[PDB]
């Protein structure tokens, strides 16, 4: 299923006037100017329940928007209230972003669900003490989920059976921008021989808990 | 069952730079962006390519409008910019550390507008050109932007690892440090 992949119709804005007085954060700096369009599929359960919602950015503010649920452009701040009265004036153009939740958002998901939907990657669990020597206090006890996806995952620690709910220190979930994520849920335990601390990680990809004792 | 995502198209475009961007986004990662220079589609995995496809000409042509509208809306501004909000720099490593195992070191620059940076990394020191590779602006939730920068290190005690990145709305560059500790 190698379909291809639409796109959003950028639409065009028109010229007309100036508004008064604009903010500008300052304190010495690089003049700068940005146009800046976020085009948002919202999938509730796939393909089933599906809001569009546009997003226009000039520059540090958000100014226009289109929410599916409306079904007309909406100005957030008065410099996106132009464009919004022009493209709402605009039967055609109206109808075919209303369209889009399904020519584009719809169309793609189930495209998607061929490869990004499914996609999974089994983490790798490692457990080790932090800190040489004695801690002079509590010591961390480090339980490190590495490299997987998606990101929901539950990882729990426990002492001798029981979980331990209060004492940890992590990072949550980390991305690291290529499609996987990683996570250190430490806690904080000082040693004690035949005493034992567990990590339980569950997550889509696996199909049994993966416990890791130390 | 319950399927919840998010896939996201975010495109801009940069004045005075003249930069532009276009990217699809899925559950918080970049699925594919365009190469307007090339016209070309850039899959942020490779093998990603096999399952769609997508005419990058589409990409550019909405990039074209983009910065029209840009000039619309400096003239109804009236020309008035904004702030250049500084970024926030995480430097962590991809895996475990483990020395003599190839590992990957990630400089996430997070919080920052305009979308435009200045990165290096740093060896000892050097700046480093081999083995590094970035991603494009990638959005965020709210109006600001997160970007990755990536580099190949070998794990020993040796060496500390630096990212330094430059932004309009830094008095000076941020310079993130990273070095082994057993
Ligand atoms: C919700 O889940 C699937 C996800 O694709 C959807 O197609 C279906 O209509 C719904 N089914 C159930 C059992 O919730
Ligand atoms: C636009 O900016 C200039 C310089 O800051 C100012 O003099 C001018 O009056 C502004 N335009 C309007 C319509 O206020
Ligand atoms: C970034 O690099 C360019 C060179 O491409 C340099 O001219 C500019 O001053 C640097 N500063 C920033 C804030 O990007």
């Amino acid at each position: 299923g190698k379909k291809v992949i639409t796109a959003f119709n950028e639409g065009l804005k028109g010229g007309g006037g100036s508004l008064v007085g604009g903010g500008s954060g300052g304190g010495g700096s690089r003049p700068w100017f940005l146009e800046y369009c976020k085009s948002e599929c919202h999938f509730y359960n796939g393909t089933q329940r599906v809001r569009l919602l546009v997003r226009y950015f000039y520059n540090l503010e958000e100014n226009l928007r289109f929410d599916s649920d409306v079904g007309e452009f909406r100005a957030v701040t008065e410099l996106g209230r132009p464009d919004a009265e022009n493209w709402n004036s605009q039967p055609e153009f109206l109808e075919q972003k209303r369209a889009e939740v399904d020519t584009v958002c719809r169309h793609n998901y189930e495209i998607f669900d061929n490869f990004l939907v499914p996609r999974r990657v089994e983490p790798t669990v490692t457990v080790y003490p932090t800190k040489t020597q004695p801690l002079e206090h509590h010591n961390l006890l480090v339980c490190s989920v590495s490299d997987f996806y998606p990101g929901n995952i539950e990882v729990r620690w426990f002492r001798n059976g029981k979980e331990e709910k209060t004492g940890i220190v992590s990072t949550g979930l980390v991305r690291n921008g290529d499609w996987t994520f990683q996570t250190l849920v430490m806690l904080e335990t000082v040693p004690q021989s035949g005493e034992v601390y567990t990590c339980q990680v569950e997550h889509p990809s696996l199909t049994d808990p993966v416990t890791v004792e130390w | 069952i319950k399927e919840e995502h998010t896939i996201i198209q975010a495109e801009f475009y940069l004045l005075p730079d003249k930069r532009g961007e276009f990217m699809f986004d899925f559950d918080g990662d970049e699925i594919f962006h365009v190469d307007i220079e090339k016209s070309e589609t850039i899959w942020r995995l490779e093998e990603f390519a096999k399952f769609a496809s997508f005419e990058a000409q589409g990409a550019l042509a909405n990039i074209a409008v983009d910065k029209a509208n840009l000039d619309v809306m400096k003239e109804r501004s009236n020309n008035t910019p904004d702030a250049n909000v500084a970024p926030e720099v995480t430097v962590l490593s991809r895996s475990p550390v483990n020395l003599g195992e190839p590992n990957i070191l990630i400089c996430f620059i997070d919080k920052f507008s305009p979308p435009v940076v200045n990165v290096t990394w740093l060896r000892n020191g050097r700046p480093v050109t081999e083995g590094v590779s970035e991603t494009v602006f990638l959005p965020r939730d709210d109006h600001l932007f997160r970007k990755f920068h990536y580099l190949t290190f070998l794990p020993s005690t040796d060496d500390f690892y630096d990212c330094e990145v430059d932004h309009w709305g830094l008095e000076e560059p941020l310079r993130k440090t990273w070095e082994f500790e057993e």
